[PDB]
């Protein structure tokens, strides 16, 4: 009947969420990791700041 | 979408779960750049110690 | 059971959201679901109109759809004379049991 329209609709609006929602996935995972590279240059090392410190 | 689009959706979320996969390489690589980073910070923080305990004695 | 009948194929292995909902219609109706499966529900696979067998009481027949989807489809469907029935395909068990079969015939005698 309307041969590729519906195709073209469907897919399309599949598309937009399977692809969309993956992508705010990995910008909040990036999002994650920007705190955590934040929190690994304050956690580990900081702990190696606390230990030299008492050291001096 | 006998074969049309249901391809189209198989390669978009092979497309999602690569994009997640790299952005977790991503997440090892920061993670590596922070320890480094703030490791050679330690080190500059070290020396002005080094240098005010030579004032010091 | 349908296990000399259809194959794995007949549903969509490694679907997304999606299921095969094997909604066999008898062929008072076999002829009408081939045109009404899209408006029957929406946010589904368009040209779902393949069948998979013909049977005397009523007739094989599948459509692919949201998983959410699956109940709306099947509350416009069933006033339509479209019998749901959620087939699952299996190799391996009916197999055996075929095997099981044939096993107690022979241990029978």
């Amino acid at each position: 009947a309307l041969s590729d329209a519906d195709v073209q609709k469907q897919i399309k609006h599949m598309m937009a969420f399977i692809e969309q929602e993956a992508n705010e996935k990995a910008e909040e995972i990036d999002a994650k990791a920007e705190e955590e590279f934040n929190i690994e240059k304050g956690r580990l090392v900081q702990t190696q700041r606390l230990k030299i410190m008492e050291y001096y | 979408s006998q074969t049309q689009g249901i391809q189209q959706l198989l390669q978009a979320e092979k497309r999602a779960a690569e994009k997640v996969a790299d952005a977790r390489k991503r997440k090892a690589r920061r993670l590596k750049q922070a320890k480094e980073e703030a490791q050679m910070e330690v080190e500059q923080y070290r020396r002005e110690r080094e240098q005010e305990f030579q004032s010091k004695q | 059971s349908l296990a000399e009948i259809v194959k794995k194929d007949d549903f969509v292995l490694d679907s997304e959201y999606l299921v095969t909902l094997l909604v066999v219609v008898p062929k008072l109706n076999h002829n009408d679901w081939i045109k009404q499966y899209e408006t029957l529900a929406e946010m589904v696979v368009p040209r779902s109109s393949n069948v998979l067998s013909e049977d005397q009481d009523s007739y094989l027949c599948n459509v692919t759809l949201f998983r959410k989807a699956v109940d709306d489809f099947r509350h416009k469907a069933r006033e339509n004379k479209f019998i749901v029935r959620d087939f699952q395909y299996n190799e391996e068990e009916m197999k055996a049991d075929k095997e099981e079969m044939t096993r107690l015939s022979t241990d029978k005698k």
